[PDB]
Order: C-alpha cells, then sequence, then structure tokens
RNA sequence: AAGUUGGGCACUCUAAGUUGACUGCCGGUGACAAACCGGAGGAAGGUGGGGAUGACGUCAAAUCAUCAUGCCCCUUAUGAUUUGGGCUACACACGUGCUACAAUGGACAAUACAAAGGGCAGCGAAACCGCGAGGUCAAGCAAAUCCCAUAAAGUUGUUCUCAGUUCGGAUUGUAGUCUGCAACUCGACUACAUGAAGCUGGAAUCGCUAGUAAUCGUAGAUCAGCAUGCUACGGUGAAUACGUUC
RNA sequence: AGAACCUUACCAAAUCUUGACAUCCUUUGACAACUCUAGAGAUAGAGCCUUCCGGACAAAGUGACAGGUGGUG
C-alpha cells in the first residue's frame, strides 16, 4: 500500500507501482532505481525498508489526488476563460483538431442513430 | 589448392560457392553455416547435394553470398554446391538433375500493377 | 595521371557509338585506353493518371533511362588531349573530361 | 481507346524530336523548346511545315525544319530563313542555326494531309470527298496503306459524329510498323472539327 | 466453365522425420509465412506427446490422422453424400487436426497441438468429433447419393 | 488556369512559404512535376509527341 | 514562434497600437485582424475586437488569457 | 579496424552485342491431322513468368474546372487586389483503409540477411549536447566513389503466465523539438502522466490459382512542413481447384 | 503526385475600373529593387536614385480592347 493506494500483491514490484493512478512504467523505473530495489522482486517478498524507501521517493512526485485536481483544475480553467479547447470541453468533443464528421466516438460517447 | 569453383542463385541471392578437400566443414562469408543459417533444415537442404553426389563431407565448402534473406542464401548456396560438384566430376550429372538440384528457380517477385494493392491482389469491391 | 571522361546519354546506340569513336581517336592519338566500362543506367519511372478527371485506376507509366560510360586515359599526350576537345560527339550525348 | 501511334513508338523504331541532355535546367531547356516550336508554327502556317527537330550543344540550337515547300520557308534570297534565324535568336540568348529539309511527297505526309484537309474542311468542302481523295492519291503514291478519320459537327449537323475510311494494310499493333499518325482541328463556323490520318508506308 | 483438372503440388519430405505428411502439417500451422514458428511449434509439440505417450512420435502422429481421416462427406446442391479422396483425407485430417488444437484450451499452441494427437490418437477429440459428426449427417443423407 | 491566377503565381510573393508550382504550358496548378514544370497531361501529350528527350512509355 | 528559443510571437503592429496610449487610463478597443498573435501579460485588462471571417468579436484579457493565441477566443464556426 | 592500398580482372557484378525455347526430339490418346498427356535433353517446356499493346462497336457514360472550342451570359462586375475565415463543421447512414482484441504473443538485451529509388544550396558522415524528437560544429558528395541508410519479420537468452492484463493506445493534461513571417480555427514528431472501446465480430459481403495470397519492413512523386493514400522494391512464404448443379 | 497563408475557384470586410494579364496608338522617360510615415494588409504621401544601346526596354494618358475555374460534355 503506497500513496494510500494498494498494489497488486503477486506482481513485480515495478509492474505494480503503474497501479498507482500518476506512475506508469519509465516512472515507476525511476522510482525503483532511485530507492535501490530489484527489478523482479514480486512486492509480497519485499522488505520494510524498501516500502519506505519507495513511499519517501513516492511521496514527492505528486500522484494520485494531488494530480486529479491538477488536471481538472486546468479543464476548468481553460473551461471558464471561454477558450476554443473550453468550449469544446464543455460539448465533449476532440479538443487537439481531430475531425468530427466521423471517428469521434471516444469524445462523443455511442452512436446516436 | 584444388578448387572447385562455382555459382549459384536463387530469388536476389547469390553466392560464389568454392569447394576444396576437406573434412565436410562449411563456411559462409567467414562464419560457420550453423551460426549464419538461422534453422538447421537450410543445413540439411545445403547437404542435400551432397548426399545426392555420395560425397558427403569429403569436401569444404566456402561460400562468399549476397543478396536476398536467408532461405534465399542457403539454396542460392545449394545451386553453387551442385555446380561445383558437376565441375569437379561431369559423372554426378545425371544424379543432380534426377534429385532436381542443377535448375536455377526462375520464380521471382512479381512486379505491382498501376491500380492494385499488390501484383494480383486488387481492392476491396462494393456494389453500391 | 590518368583523364576520366563520363559520357551520359538516353539512347545507349548513341553513347555506345560515342564511346567507340573517343577510344578510336585516342588509340589514333597514342594514348592507351581502359574502357569502355558501362557504368549502372539511371531509370527514373513517371507513373501518370492516364484519363483528364477522376479513373484513378487507369495509369500510364513513362521512363527515362540515362546510360553512362567510363572512358579511361592512361598515357595521356598534347596530341590526344586537342583530339579529344576537338571532337565534336552527337548533341544527344553529354561528355564531361576529368584531368 | 487507341494509343498514340507516335507515342507508342516514340524510343522504340521512332526518335526523339528533341535531341539533347541536360541535367539541372532541364526544364528551362524543355520550355525554350516548346515556345521555339510555338512560334515557328505560328509564323510558318502557310508554309507546309511538316514537323521539326531540335538540337543543342556548345551554346547552339540546331534547328531542322522538314517541309513541303522549301521555297517558301527559305526565301528566294534567303531573306525568309535569315528573318526566322534574327527572331529566333531575339527570342533565345543563344546562336540557332537553322537547315530546312524538302519533303518530296507531301501526299505520303500524315501532317501536311491532316493540314490540307482540315483546311478544306473550314472551306466547307465535303468531309468524305475529302477523305475519299486523300487516301486515293496517297495509295497511288504507293503507300501500302491509308486511314482518315473526321469527327464532330460534320456538315454543320446539331449531332457530332465521327466516319473514318481505308485501304490496304494499317497494322498498329506492329511495333516493327513505322505509322505517321496526325491529328489536326479544323474551325468551322459551327466549332471544333477533329482530322486524324494514319500511313503506312510500308517496311523500311 | 472450367477446362479440366489441373497439376496439383507436391511437398518436400520433412527434412528430420522424411514425412511429407509431417511437412504438410507445419505448413497448416504456419501462419503470415513464419515456416520457423511452425516448425518449432510442431518439433516441441511431437517432444511433448512422445514424453506423454512413451510411444514413436510419428507412430502416434499417424494413429492420429488415421483416427481423424473421414470416408464421406456430404455437399449441398438439399445435401448429397459422397466419398472422400485420399488426398481430401489427409488435408480435411490435418486441418481439423490443427483447428481444433488452436480451440484447445491449454495454454501455449505446443501443448495444444500435442494434447490435440493424443485425444485423437485415443479416438476422444474434437477432430475425432468433427468426423463422427461427418459420418453421421452422410448416412443420414445416404439417401440422396 | 486563370489568367490572373497565373500572372500571381508568376509575380513575386510577399511571403517566400507562399510559392507554388504551375504547369508552364497550360496552368494547372495539381500534379506539375519539377523536372519538366509540368502537369501529368502536358506531359503525356508531349511524351506522345516525342517532345521530351529521353521521355518514352515504361514497361518491365 | 512556438520553438522556446524563438520569442512568443506577435505582430509588431498589435504590439505597438497596445503600447500605444498604455499610460493613460481610459484604454480603448483595438481592431485587429491577428488571430495568430500571442497574448502577452501586457494585453491585460483589454478590449480587442478580433475578426474571426465576418466581424469582429470583442475580447477581454484577463491574466488566465496569458499565453494563448487571440483566435481562441473569437470561434470561426457556428453550430446550432 | 576496414577491399583500406600495393596489385589483379579470376569470381560476382555492371551494360552493349550475341546463343537459347520453336511442340524442336521420343512414346501414348487422337480420324496417320490439330491438340492433350508423359519422357529425354536443357537454366528454362508447352504463348517459361510478368509488362506495354485494348479491333468493329455499347452506354447523348466522364471531362466546357488541364487545354481548346460553337453558342449564350457578366463587363462600376459573374472581372481584379488584400487580410481573416470556409473547403478540417457533426444528432447521423455508406465505401475504402490503419491499429488491435494477444502466448504462433508483450517487454528487455545481444546478433544477421535484401531489393529498388533520391540527392545542389540538396543528401548532411563522424564528433559533442539532450532520455527524447532534435540542436552546434562539420567531412564527403552533382553519384557503381559520399550520404539518405543499422531494414523489419527472423535467431539466440531473461521475464510476464491466459489476467480488459507487462494486451490494446483512442482520449485528455502538462512540458518540448522542427518547418514556416505565422501551427487558435488547422501540421508532424518527441518526453511524463492519463489508459477508452475492443477478449476475433449478425444479416450479408470482398480479394486471391504461386514466389500468388498472407505477413514484414524499404524507397519515391507531390512537398518549407505534413501520407494509415498512391506508385514501386524486396524478406519469409502457404491452402485449394473434385467439378459446372446453382 | 501534398487546403494554416499560397493553392482556392467559396464566404465577410477594405478596395480598382483599359483593369491582376496581352497587342496596337500619343508623350517620353532614368522603372525600381531600397530605405520613412499611415494602415490587417493590398495601397497613398517626399524624398532619396542607382540604367539605356539610330532603338531595344520601361513608365503616364486615351481608345480599340482585356478578363470569367460563369452556363451548356
Ligand atoms: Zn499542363
Amino acid at each position: 500500500r503506497i500513496a494510500g493506494v494498494d498494489i497488486p500483491r503477486e506482481k513485480r514490484v515495478v509492474i505494480s507501482l503503474t497501479y498507482i493512478y500518476g506512475i506508469g512504467t519509465s516512472t515507476a523505473q525511476k522510482i525503483l532505481e532511485e530507492a535501490n530495489v530489484s527489478a523482479d522482486t514480486r512486492v509480497k517478498d519485499l522488505t520494510d525498508d524498501e516500502l519506505g524507501r519507495i513511499r519517501e521517493v513516492v511521496d514527492g512526485y505528486k500522484v494520485e489526488g494531488d494530480l486529479r485536481r491538477e488536471t481538472n483544475l486546468n479543464i476548468k480553467r481553460l473551461m471558464e476563460i471561454s477558450s476554443y479547447r473550453g468550449i469544446r470541453h464543455r460539448r465533449g468533443l476532440p479538443v487537439r483538431g481531430q475531425k468530427t464528421k466521423n471517428n469521434a466516438r471516444t469524445r462523443k460517447g455511442p452512436v446516436k442513430t | 589448392q584444388v578448387e572447385y569453383r562455382g555459382t549459384g542463385r536463387r530469388k536476389n541471392s547469390v553466392a560464389r560457392v568454392r569447394l576444396v578437400p576437406g573434412e565436410g566443414n562449411i563456411t559462409v562469408n567467414n562464419r560457420d553455416v550453423r551460426e549464419y543459417l538461422p534453422f538447421e533444415s537450410l543445413i540439411l537442404d545445403l547437404n542435400q547435394p551432397f548426399d545426392v553426389t555420395e560425397t558427403k563431407g569429403n569436401y569444404d565448402v566456402l561460400v562468399n553470398v549476397h543478396g536476398g534473406g536467408f532461405t534465399g542464401q542457403a539454396q542460392a548456396i545449394r545451386h553453387g554446391i551442385a555446380r561445383a560438384l558437376l565441375e569437379a566430376d561431369p559423372e554426378y550429372r545425371g544424379s543432380l538433375k534426377r534429385a532436381g538440384l542443377l535448375t536455377r528457380d526462375p520464380r521471382m517477385k512479381e512486379r505491382k500493377k498501376p491500380g492494385l494493392k499488390a501484383a494480383r491482389r486488387s481492392p476491396q469491391f462494393s456494389k453500391r | 595521371q590518368k583523364i576520366r571522361i563520363r559520357l551520359k546519354a538516353y539512347d545507349h546506340r548513341v553513347i555506345d557509338q560515342s564511346a567507340e569513336k573517343i577510344v578510336e581517336t585516342a588509340k589514333r592519338s597514342g594514348a592507351d585506353v581502359s574502357g569502355p566500362i558501362p557504368l549502372p543506367t539511371e531509370k527514373s519511372v513517371y507513373t501518370i493518371i492516364r484519363a483528364v478527371h477522376k479513373y484513378k485506376d487507369s495509369r500510364e507509366q513513362f521512363e527515362q533511362r540515362t546510360h553512362k560510360r567510363l572512358i579511361d586515359i592512361v598515357n595521356p599526350t598534347p596530341k590526344t588531349v586537342d583530339a579529344l576537345m576537338g571532337l565534336n560527339l552527337p548533341s544527344g550525348v553529354d561528355i564531361e573530361i576529368k584531368l | 481507346q487507341k494509343i498514340n501511334p507516335i507515342g507508342l513508338r516514340v524510343g522504340i523504331i521512332r526518335d526523339w524530336e528533341a535531341k539533347w541532355y541536360a541535367e539541372k535546367d532541364f526544364a528551362s531547356l524543355l520550355h525554350e523548346d516548346l515556345k521555339i516550336r510555338k512560334f515557328i508554327d505560328n509564323e510558318l502556317k502557310e508554309a507546309s511545315v511538316s514537323h521539326v527537330e531540335i538540337e543543342r550543344a556548345a551554346n547552339r540550337i540546331n534547328i531542322a525544319i522538314h517541309t513541303g515547300k522549301p521555297g517558301m520557308v527559305i526565301g528566294k534570297g534567303g531573306s525568309e530563313i535569315e528573318k526566322l534565324r534574327n527572331k529566333l535568336n531575339a527570342l533565345t540568348d543563344k546562336k540557332v542555326h537553322i537547315n530546312v529539309i524538302e519533303i518530296k511527297k507531301v501526299d505520303l505526309d500524315a501532317r501536311l494531309v491532316a493540314e490540307n484537309i482540315a483546311r478544306q474542311l473550314e472551306n466547307r468542302a465535303s468531309f468524305r470527298r475529302v477523305q475519299k481523295q486523300a487516301i486515293t492519291r496517297a495509295m497511288k503514291l504507293g503507300a501500302k496503306g491509308i486511314k482518315t478519320q473526321v469527327s464532330g459537327r460534320l456538315g454543320g449537323a446539331d449531332i457530332a459524329r465521327a466516319e473514318q475510311y481505308s485501304e490496304g494494310t494499317v497494322p498498329l499493333h506492329t511495333l516493327r510498323a513505322d505509322i505517321d499518325y496526325a491529328h489536326a482541328e479544323a474551325d468551322t463556323t459551327y466549332g471544333k472539327l477533329g482530322v486524324k490520318v494514319w500511313i503506312y508506308r510500308g517496311e523500311v | 466453365p472450367r477446362k479440366g483438372s489441373v497439376p496439383k503440388r507436391d511437398v518436400l519430405p520433412d527434412p528430420i522425420h522424411n514425412s511429407k505428411l509431417v511437412t504438410k502439417l507445419i505448413n497448416k500451422i504456419m501462419l503470415d509465412g513464419k515456416r520457423g514458428t511452425a516448425q518449432r511449434i510442431l518439433y516441441s509439440a511431437f517432444d511433448l506427446v512422445e514424453q506423454r505417450s512413451g510411444r514413436d512420435a510419428l507412430e502416434v502422429f499417424e494413429e492420429a490422422i488415421n483416427n481423424i481421416m473421414p470416408v464421406l462427406e456430404v455437399k449441398a446442391r438439399y445435401q448429397v453424400p459422397v466419398e472422400v479422396r485420399p488426398e481430401r483425407r489427409t488435408t480435411l485430417g490435418l486441418r481439423w487436426l490443427v483447428n481444433y488444437a488452436r480451440l484447445r484450451g491449454e495454454k501455449t499452441m505446443e501443448d495444444r497441438l500435442a494434447n490435440e494427437i493424443l485425444d485423437a490418437a485415443n479416438n476422444t477429440g474434437g477432430a475425432v468429433k468433427k468426423r463422427e459428426d461427418t459420418h453421421k449427417m452422410a448416412e443420414a443423407n445416404k439417401a440422396f447419393a | 488556369a486563370k489568367t490572373s491566377m497565373v500572372a500571381k503565381q508568376q509575380k513575386k510573393q510577399k511571403y517566400a512559404v507562399r510559392e507554388y508550382t504551375r504547369c508552364e504550358r497550360c496552368g494547372r496548378p495539381h500534379s506539375v512535376y519539377r523536372k519538366f514544370k509540368l502537369c501529368r497531361i502536358c506531359f503525356r501529350e508531349l511524351a506522345y509527341k516525342g517532345q521530351i528527350p529521353g521521355v518514352r512509355k515504361a514497361s518491365w | 514562434a512556438r520553438s522556446i528559443k524563438k520569442g512568443p510571437f506577435v505582430d509588431e503592429h498589435l504590439m505597438k497600437k497596445v503600447e500605444a496610449q498604455e499610460g493613460s487610463e481610459k484604454k480603448q478597443v483595438i481592431k485587429t485582424w491577428s488571430r495568430r498573435s500571442t497574448i502577452f501579460p501586457n494585453f491585460i485588462g483589454h478590449t480587442f475586437a478580433v475578426y474571426d471571417g465576418r466581424k469582429h468579436v470583442p475580447v477581454y484579457v484577463t491574466e488566465d488569457m496569458v499565453g494563448h493565441k487571440l483566435g481562441e477566443f473569437a470561434p470561426t464556426r457556428t453550430f446550432k
């Protein structure tokens, strides 16, 4: 349990750390190398000192709830300023200049025939 | 010396093959055959001409082969070995021909046709 | 002490006859010539929509093939140089001389 | 639907009309040649200019005008040829040398026949009689085969159609055959009439 | 609209086993031209079946193909039954073997193929079930012959 | 092409990225080859007339 | 331009028009076609009538609008 | 260190000219014919494999926006210049494709084998800087010489163990690179995070008969920049064709 | 076989009427890259100022005339 989130017990530590929101493969490897820990050692077969070092490294990465709050604040700011990206966020359409005549499902939800 | 030189071709692979009196070792581009080729089936095919001529292990092979992929270069080597055995002894012509090893496989990659995805494959058709 | 002659032409016939002419001129002048050496031909292919409008699937493919010939003169002489520089070749072939 | 026979045979048994080489200023030389050809065509309309070959070397432009009326192009004292040369030198900074080639049998030249029939059509002759007489004289002059075609609003009719006549052999699919092909246009009061002529003077 | 029958291809014997049937099984397993992958898969499966049966891999494979080779089939026209050609027998046997092996639940294709050939040898495989169904429907439609 | 458009293409552009190629024989803006300064249509016509040195129909 | 090594882009005429009358507190509306100009902190508190294709939409500059383009607040297409 | 240079034109290769394949020879089926089948020889055998080549005609098929052109129409505008915005919209239906749903696989490290093209203000080697796309200096090269340019699939080792996951990579946030006067509408790519549907697809429907299909990369025209499209290249490399009832 | 501008033919706005482009006719040149000002620009205001051989060439005015990716395949 790191950053207030449990992680799979039987998964290798490097992969299992990615389950923390804000932690991916690259940052997981970087954290594991900073806090010296075997790459292939499973979290279940892990030492308390290693877990503490991992927590110490992780706490400063600005992940999980703080990261979610920051992303939401950015989205809200662009919505509030009345930017084009804000309008498209409000309308639930692609924001990065895609074509909406077709293929905009991940932003527009399921097809309404 | 006593070198028996020959050429082999397959697809876009050309193999200059020299046979010398030896113990059966095959060197390809200064590398062992069993390391150069990624499968033992290719080695067996290479040795097939020797089996046909009944001179297995009586020659060491030196190969300078370039072009194509691994199977193409292997079969070019086989063609070159058959040609070299022909040069060494004309009496092997019948056995090699019956084995079908003197033939230079003429199959090549067909060009792409304009208006087609490939040489033959055509775009998916849709009435209406 | 060598002179290179590079000939480029769209017609292999004209390039070959020009190469023979220059080789004969050099041999007459007295120099020794190694060649002609046919360098690989450079072929540029152009694919065009045959129709003026629509009809994508029908095409026409043209080519321009430039053939390349190399001549080496080994023992140059003032007579050889004068003959080479005074010799006139057909308008098709392009000749470059590197001394 | 039918390949242009000249285009099919160029580079096989027919030589290019532009005899030169370039690597860098290819486009500039090509469009220089095109403007030269356009100028010659506009200037020698009355002359029976069958065709023109252009070569260039040593900063010189060798023009070869194959024509059926060499006297008209040259002039009695060479004045016409000299004037053409001067105009070409004015158009192009390079120096132009012009040669004139005589065509003995204008009636066996596809382009000359096409232009003659187009001129008659503009004069409002019969699109059938013109082709018939063309094929007759070409065939009597030893042509192994000839084909003529005229398409458009033939007699001014609203519905455009095409009609053609032939005689002898014109093997358009034989790549050996040296078939002379030409297309011309009559600008009749009703519009464009397209004339096509194929001539096969035999093996050579 | 067909002039007649066309010449049939001839495959070379397996380099190690010298068996046309093994060569054609390798070809069937091959996907996208990955002949090397097919070869390694087949050899691993042969090793597994040899280990698990204590009997010759070629012998068990021959028994499996004999078990899963049909003798009658049905073609739409109603469905009329008809005999199966000797080469059609081998083709169908190999095709069904590979298909139902891929359909098995084992983790790896080598395990799937080994288990499927074992089940075919024991006469209790998916290919065996397919052959039984084909024979049953052929017998049911025997009248239309 | 439009005469005004051809003239505007020929004239100097205040931008440099604002330069585009037109066929120099007919003026078609699309499908113009750099080596010949011709669109595909004019290229075909002139290759048929044999007035493009060394250019012939291809096959292989 | 976008690359950091080059400074944020802005039309010289637009920037100088903004700078003019900076001291006076009676700042007026600036008509501009420069949808591409970046918004500098110097623009805060100003009103730009930005051309969106047919008319100049008024845009009021605030702190949160720094770093964006003037065009992002003058939509060009109309839907519903 | 290197075919790097001294030397050589053996080999490969390059490109001009030539020889070769014609049912030519042999045996069967066949009306001693044509042809079909089989065999020898041959690298190649039955128009060896492909390309170009498209008759007389059909559809008043397409194109007046490549070009040209009869007639009609506008001429203070239906002509012309400029900045900005459309052509990129988005409750929706269809065609063509790319990527996947995984273990014949994902990830990591090591190590091979192509062909065909492009390069003048263009190909940008090595070196240094940055994790990165890239930036600074800059050699060679108007080409069988230098560069683009280490191909990928593959092979060999470690790990994952059937899990919407170490699959999948849309979507979005932030931070950058490059081009271009200028990437908001509306470019490509890179780094970190975010990690959607999808676990092989109903009715129906498409391509393909061999170096083909399928898979894997590679190059080029357009082009400042922008390709899952198009046009070409090669690596690995199948299955089946009983038959003409539908 | 390459829509951010250009392309571009469409729209808004600011602008021109022998015209963005061509031939003829009268005058005759120093035209015009270049720097300043006002403009989103296209453009307008004075300078600077650099060319030219019986005439190429290039500017100003006027009338013929230009122009159309407008229609009818
Ligand atoms: Zn054109």
